[PDB]
């Protein structure tokens, strides 16, 4: 009984997931700009605002990560140049 | 027991497929970008920039059509007015 | 003499202006992205921020022109519709 | 004979017109500059705004491409230095 009720719980939740998957696949396509051609002026206004926000954040992120990796490797340079003067001046 | 286990494996696979699509969506909205490389971010940037050019061009075309339609009606309503003007 | 002094005042001002012109042409060429090949990373970052701001303002403006023309024509449409219903109430009553 | 020569008048006028012509070029170039910054857009037609939009967007793409190239070069240089400072550390472990 417990195995049979668990089995039908997972099949119910699997059905729910199949709905959300098709639904999110469509929503993603819309955000990727594949339905622009058939959209109303209102729908275009909406999507423009969302995509301008996305491109600002993505551009900004791309820059922050580059800066951070540069910042890391610059410190790693200092830290190694200091490690080499301790080793030399050891004697 | 075997039907329960098969039912669970199905549910985990679908769960993982959905979580992956949720991560993809978050990125399309400009969120949870931590995992992505410079290259992946550039790729999104090119896609977004392309969609935005197309959106802007169509929004402007809808507004030109709307304006063209209003000029047309303005002409019709002005000759309708001058007709009533003379008739009265 | 007045004419020689006037001439030299203008030539002084023309020499100032020649410099200002060439200098502002060069600033303009920078804003147009022509000198990116001689610019440092810091200068490119600066110029990106200013042009990202310009392009935004230029797009807003472009859209306003359209919004404004449309808004004007819609109020025209209503105004003319109102004129014509007054004169359709003049046929119905007088000349009745 | 206390009167300016015809040629001192013609020089004076010429110098003045030169000055006025340069002053208009500078004024025009200042307006051009304002527009490039996304300001004083009032007089512009939609076609002129579109032309600006295309020019700015073109510049921004060039800038960003070079900013990114500079940052990848900078990173590759640091990775190269980090290898030469690790083997200097590891051969200094001989002296240790």
């Amino acid at each position: 009984s417990v195995a049979e009720i668990n089995a039908q719980y997972y099949q119910q939740e699997s059905a729910k997931l199949r709905q959300q998957i098709i639904s999110i696949q469509n929503s993603n396509r819309q955000l990727m700009g594949e339905t622009i051609g058939s959209m109303s002026p209102k729908e275009l206004r909406n999507l423009e605002g969302r995509l301008e926000r996305s491109i600002t954040r993505i551009r900004s992120k791309k820059n922050e990560l580059l800066f951070s990796e540069i910042d890391y490797m610059q410190k790693r340079e200092v830290d190694l140049h200091n490690d080499n003067q301790i080793l030399r001046a050891k004697i | 027991l075997a039907v329960e286990l098969s039912s669970q494996q199905e549910y985990l696979k679908l769960k993982e497929r959905y979580d992956a699509l949720q991560r993809t969506q978050r990125n399309l909205l400009g969120e949870d970008l931590g995992p992505l490389s410079t290259k992946e971010l550039e790729s999104l940037e090119r896609q977004l920039d392309s969609s935005l050019k197309q959106i802007r061009a169509l929004r402007t075309q809808f507004m030109l059509d709307q304006l063209n339609d209003l000029q047309s009606k303005e002409r019709m309503l002005t000759e309708t007015n001058k007709t009533l003007r003379l008739r009265l």
